[PDB]
């Protein structure tokens, strides 16, 4: 007889409609527990203090997707959170032309490009242009 | 370009499915399809191999009614002809088992001189009938609604049921089972679960869950009571999770809900152990769901028949037991069996030389093979043997030589 | 004794005129029960509402045809009524010429086929027109 | 935490391991909807579909992830946890919250 | 306790109908605990791990009044 | 039975070829009249006739499969009807029909 071991628990952002026993285990092991992580679907709606600008009415919120443990870190979280993603290409681009990878017509056109998503605020856009040299 | 031939398909298949719904949730359509379906549902979970065997009659309840009314008695009803006549009362013939009766019934008075005429002839032929009741028996629109019935008992004392009250306190209704909620047949149509060739239906159950295919929970019960006869060839296993009451492999259907996905019960409603017990009480079959399962169980199939009270005495408790006994499905059909096999076996032994003391020998001898009177019972083994004592006497009838009056009464195992 | 079990019911979408005593009962088996479903002959004269226009009045009157359970599945029911039937055609039609399947030349010559049908209505002919692209 | 539980087990050595996504509030829902233990879905898939099936296998024990205190639900929960784990034998393993 | 009872349920099933009278269960029973029970001298230290009892009695009656199915009592010593 | 495929031994080998002058090039006379697709080929087999199709520029011919003349018959689409329609398909290759 196998020593079966039964883990119970909220695995997920929010509850399922489904009666509990309609809802079926799931069997892991070592060769497939990413693939248990991405058939699963992990999604977080949530908000948290938009610490981008000075304002404490300022309020960021995210709807972050997993499918992997990976995605749990930092790189994947800028990577789906366009407010920080836009704040990362922006650094990109400043470490690109301050080691001279680029010259400044390339420059200015990137940061057309950085600047232009329409779901960052006015005053991200004005801090990050705040960040480029004069020259 | 092609995008836009999609989008044509999208909306071509749209109307379509559109009119599709209307065929497959009209109420024709799905009575005959639930009945064949359900037929094949019961059919393909017999044995046929173990001695089973199944006919159809093509009769609806307005024609039944006809009958037994046209007829000026029972005895020459033309259900009585075919299940008595031709069956148990023909020597070289076999006798009906059971009687399953693809109906709904309410508190209306056909529907109740309907069941007096089914209790006579089961009672006659000893074999019960089983059916299912609807909804609006319980004053409610559907079976969705059972959750809010407070007092199934005060609601049994309004005058609506009158005649159902009477006919609980007949003698026939022993011979009568009615069923509770029905059960799906059918997941619903859609291109994964369960998909169609060619055309891309998706089946759209709206907010009436009627929309669903419900069947029959009386064919349900005639599969345990075909399991119970293929094992042990006696019908008494169909009362428990365990002991064989379960009807495993139900249909299962998730869908959205409130943001989650839940899964349509295959029972209308999730029956609690209180609600089942009132509904025994009422002396009604209901087949509870497992919660969050494909299972259900039938707890207990008391009949129709409403156990009488007697005082509380030694004597008067010994005649309240022996009642109830009579007014148990699981008994019932001990009974019954034991009157098949005796009317045949009997008939093969007209005319030999017995004496009142030969038919006593003979007798015992012969009622000792279904019994298990041993030490500690084989669980689920006196299932094959279901007596535990039983008690035979012969007298004679008196100014009529060859004649005998015979009393045969049998303690059961619990 | 074997156990024979007797299910009575309306397995037919009328009441038979011969009396109950006179008409029989069928034996079942699982090696059978679909030829006693084609040899029991099942029919079913039904109106609907015609959900393939914008009109109430519109009512859809079908003569479906039963042998065999399969018989109840919705590409049966499509194949029993031509005011469906004609639109899955016309949707192989589209399906075949928006994946190249065949020359326009041949796709007017079967369009042509299946709106020849005398029991369609003028209306459903323009609907299924409507969706052939103006290529 | 489940990874790190995963990974730290041989699944050659005849262990294995089923994930079951509830919350506690509907455990409660599904035990108090339920007219007896023997009827709840959880019990369902423990015992039912394991310990009393023939053919089966039976659950060798329950690693809830979930932080208890001294409310009366999570009393409750705890006293049904304890009910279902007496009846397949297998005991019920959880964590205490510091409140 | 409990790896006893899953392998008492499973084993104990496929013995169902077999020709079983009260001291076959005995002699049966006993036989088959002492597969898991080290009684020596001095233990292998944390090698009683695999055999964790170290004594064991198993006493087996008839229920009364249908015949077929007993009354098992086991009672275990396991290793300290 | 192996008489239904290119490589199952319903391949023809050997075929004759004829170049010849063209509009200024040079091409081969197909050993079968015409070069028979795939789509056209089903279309045949749906016929119950027995097509040899060319290898694209091969000398190879193959037949892809021997149905009979026979028609196949419908059934209801139920397990037993599913059940009848395989046996009476099987009644109607001749890759079967042989054995």
């Amino acid at each position: 007889l196998p020593l079966k071991v039964l883990m119970l628990g909220d695995f997920t952002g929010q509850e399922d409609a489904r009666p509990l026993e309609q809802r079926a285990p799931i069997n892991v092991d070592k060769a497939n527990f990413n693939e248990v992580m991405a058939q699963q679907n992990l999604k977080v709606t949530l908000t948290a203090a938009d610490k981008l600008s000075a304002d404490p009415n300022a309020t960021m919120n995210v709807s972050l997707q997993f499918k992997n443990l990976n995605d749990f870190s930092p790189e994947s979280v800028v990577n789906q959170v366009p407010e920080l993603k836009k704040l990362l290409e922006l650094r990109s681009a400043l470490n690109a032309l301050k080691g001279p990878l680029g010259n400044l017509p390339a420059f200015r056109k990137k940061l057309q490009a950085l600047l232009a998503d329409e779901d960052g605020r006015k005053a991200l856009i004005k801090e990050l242009g705040l960040t480029e040299e004069t020259k | 370009d092609k995008a836009l031939v999609d989008a044509m398909i999208a909306e071509i298949d749209k109307r379509l499915s559109s009119q599709v719904n209307e065929i497959l949730h009209a109420k024709e359509f799905q009575k005959l399809e639930s009945s064949w379906r359900s037929l094949k549902f019961m059919v393909d979970r017999t044995d046929f191999r173990e001695n089973t065997r199944v006919e159809m009659l093509n009769a609806s309840k307005e024609d039944l009614q006809k009958d037994f009314e046209d007829a000026p008695e029972v005895t020459k009803s033309g259900l009585y002809k075919l299940v008595y006549s031709n069956e148990y009362g023909v020597f070289g013939g076999k006798p009906y088992g059971i009687i399953s009766a693809n109906y709904d019934f309410n508190v209306g008075p056909q529907d109740m001189e309907l069941l007096r005429k089914c209790a006579s002839v089961a009672a006659m032929a000893h074999a019960p009938f089983i059916g299912n009741a609807a909804p609006e028996v319980f004053g409610e629109e559907s079976f969705l609604k059972l959750p809010d019935l407070k007092d199934l008992k005060s609601l049994f004392e309004g005058p609506q049921y009158a005649r159902w009250h009477s006919f609980r306190e007949s003698e026939d209704a022993r011979y009568v089972g009615l069923a509770l909620p029905r059960f799906l047949l059918r997941l619903p149509y859609g291109e994964k679960t369960v998909p169609v060739k060619a055309f891309n239906f998706t089946e759209d159950v709206v907010g009436h869950h009627e929309r669903y295919l419900w069947g029959h929970a009386s064919v349900a019960l005639t599969s345990r009571v075909a399991d119970s006869f293929a094992k042990f060839r006696w019908s008494p296993n169909i009362i428990g999770p365990q002991s064989g009451g379960a009807v495993e492999n139900l249909p299962l259907h998730q869908y959205e809900a409130m943001g989650e996905i839940q899964t349509k019960i295959p029972t209308e409603v999730m029956l609690t152990e209180r609600r089942e017990f009132e509904l025994s009480e009422e002396g009604f079959i209901g087949l509870v769901f497992r919660k969050d399962s494909d299972n259900a169980a039938f707890f207990s199939a008391n009949s129709t028949q409403k156990p009488r009270f007697f005082g509380n005495t030694p004597e008067g408790k010994a005649a309240e037991t022996n009642y109830r006994l009579g007014t148990q499905l699981p008994y019932m059909f001990i009974m019954t069996r034991l009157a098949h096999y005796i009317k045949v076996l009997q008939r093969e032994q007209i005319g030999s030389w017995k004496e009142k003391s030969d038919l006593e020998r003979e007798l015992n001898h012969w009622l000792s093979q279904y019994i298990s009177d041993m030490d500690d019972p084989a669980p689920a083994v006196r299932s094959r043997r279901p007596l535990r004592a039983a008690r035979v006497v012969v007298e004679d009838v008196e100014g009529q030589p060859g004649w005998y009056r015979c009393s045969l009464q049998v303690r059961p195992h619990f």
